[PDB]
């Protein structure tokens, strides 16, 4: 899990969501923290960006393993 | 360290029981009309009398700094200073039921030894008390 | 369209409230009545906090979408970029029989 | 205490990014602030947006297959209709409204978030009509700055925002942006009675004409670009 970026990216998303609904249902809201959250926002939502791009790159490298694993095929049995 | 309750209470009562150094007091918020308590108070130590305003504070610890019982307890030296110092009457104890009044009313238990208190009240000031143990400080 | 990253795409971005307009809604609707305990935010966020655990175990039950997730984009197109050639030296030390037959 | 800071932190999201271009961020957005907005479905396919509360009559006409809008219609119940509502800008003349063009350049809300919060602005205190008066406002402030001797050449709806934008001629001949004249509101106070600029012809300055027409809280105020 410590290998993957997006990971750590929505467990503090979710530490900063739910610090802050802490905060407002103790009563006592901050806004260094909303600001806090500001910041994972944008890091969250490009990565889901380039997760949307990671699904192209993932059937575009699925075509080509299997036109390599063919191709391996093809000369084993030659 | 920090206060997590703090208010003026009016006694409406003092009941003696059938004991004879413990007095049960019934008293209600100066300010609010909705935050009430119910106290048990050695009474020989510290003197009630009805209709008497009593400052209450619910903290979590006595020393003056902020928090970093589990220590042993020892006797106070010359010059410590502690958040009893500016109050008469300090009891510490132990919160042991949270009930729901109604929609709005939380009510919480305390045991300072077997001197048991139960303070009502809305849910937006007494939200700082949890499970736990906490000092209570009372002044005249 | 990969059908795991499909369902973690449309359960962390629905096409509603994904995660501010439910808890700013929910802080608008505690004006009527700052003094209900079943009014609590948290009541209300419990569904979506949920959704969290849901987004969590899609995410922890899949491997190779786990193994994509490793590496920087620009990693993997480098990556494949520099893998390529070998299929391609694969190719051509396949079809110079072609040449070596004439 | 409590509502003060809950509504700084939703004017903190509203500030940040308030999503991308669909028909239920418009909603949101419109209802954070608690003005009323209404959508309408022509088919499974196309739907109309329109908020109006006392003057102002806004429309969007969204597209879900498309995920993108088409046109806009945006109408003014007041006395004036001519609003500068358009971009007016050297190098070309198009007449597009700058409502279509923060939707339709702009992925996000951000550009439509400032104008949307300046036009409501002015439509809560449109009984003096802001929208005429910020229409000849810069025709005004362009007269005045002629007579200045000062490179000083005024233009309205520039970068796809508001306010009334002062620039000056470079090397390259082409108009630079350099500072920035507008109104703006007060969270500090609010009890001063904005009234209505008259530029005089002789004296040259700018005399006190309102007697019954006021506005609440704002002011006209300078920031560098």
């Amino acid at each position: 899990l410590s290998k993957v970026q997006l990971y750590e990216d929505l467990c503090r998303y979710e530490d900063t969501l739910s610090k802050l609904v802490e905060s407002v249902d103790r009563f006592k809201p901050n806004l260094d923290i909303a600001k806090d959250l500001i910041r994972t926002d944008e890091a969250l939502f490009e990565n889901v960006k380039l997760l949307a791009e990671y699904d192209n790159i993932y059937r575009n490298l699925q075509k080509i393993d299997k036109d390599s694993e063919e191709l391996d095929s093809k000369t084993r049995k030659i | 360290s920090n206060t997590l309750f703090d208010d003026i209470f009016q006694v409406s009562e003092v009941d003696p029981g059938r004991y004879n150094k413990v007095c049960r007091i019934e008293a209600a918020s100066t300010t609010q009309d909705q935050c009430k308590l119910t106290l048990d108070i050695n009474v020989e130590l510290f003197p009630v009398a009805a209709q008497d305003s009593l400052t209450v504070t619910i903290a979590s610890s006595l020393n003056l700094e902020d928090t970093p019982a589990t220590r042993s307890w020892r006797p106070p030296q010359a010059g410590d200073r502690s958040l009893a110092d500016d109050y008469d009457y300090v009891m510490y104890g132990t919160a042991y039921k949270f009930e729901e009044v109604s929609k709005d009313l939380i009510a919480v238990y305390y045991s300072f030894g077997g001197l048991l208190m139960r303070l009502e009240g809305n849910y937006r000031n007494l939200n700082n008390l949890k499970q736990e143990n906490a000092y209570l400080l009372i002044r005249r | 369209q990969n059908n795991v990253l499909n369902q973690i795409h449309q359960i962390l971005l629905p096409t509603n409230g994904e995660f501010i307009p439910h808890i700013f809604y929910s802080l608008h609707q505690i004006r009527k009545d700052p003094n209900n305990l079943s009014n609590q935010l948290e009541t209300l966020t419990g569904s979506i906090r949920h959704r969290l655990k849901l987004c969590k175990s899609l995410i922890s039950e899949n491997e190779d979408t786990k193994d994509l997730l490793s590496k920087s984009p620009s990693e993997w197109q480098d990556i494949i970029h520099q893998r390529e050639q070998e299929l391609q030296i694969k190719r051509d030390v396949l079809d110079d029989l072609y040449r070596k037959l004439q | 205490s409590y509502v003060e800071t809950l509504d700084s932190m939703i004017e903190l999201f509203k500030d940040y990014k308030p999503g991308s271009i669909t028909l239920e961020n418009i909603t949101r957005l419109c209802q954070t602030l608690g003005l009323e907005s209404f959508t309408e479905e022509l088919s499974n396919e196309l739907s109309r947006l329109s908020t109006a509360s006392k003057i102002i009559v806004i429309d969007v006409d969204y597209n879900k297959k498309q995920d993108r809008i088409q046109d806009v219609k945006l109408v003014l119940a007041s006395n004036f209709d001519n609003f500068d509502y358009f971009n007016q800008r050297d190098g070309e003349h198009e007449k597009s409204n700058i409502l279509l063009n923060s939707l339709t350049k702009y992925p996000d809300l951000k550009a439509f978030h400032n104008n949307l919060k300046f036009l409501y602005l002015l439509d809560a205190y449109s009984k003096l009509d802001l929208f005429k008066y910020f229409t000849e406002l810069s025709h005004y402030i362009r007269q005045c700055f002629q007579d200045n001797c000062c490179d000083f050449k005024v233009r309205t709806n520039l970068n796809d925002k508001f306010g009334i934008y002062i620039l000056t001629q470079g090397i390259n001949g082409k108009e630079v942006p350099l500072a920035k004249i507008y109104l703006e509101e007060n969270k500090s106070d609010s009890q001063y009675r904005f009234y209505e600029y008259i530029y005089s012809q002789e004296t040259k300055s700018w005399i006190n004409e309102s007697a019954e027409n006021f506005s609440n809280g704002i002011s006209l105020v300078m920031e560098i670009v």
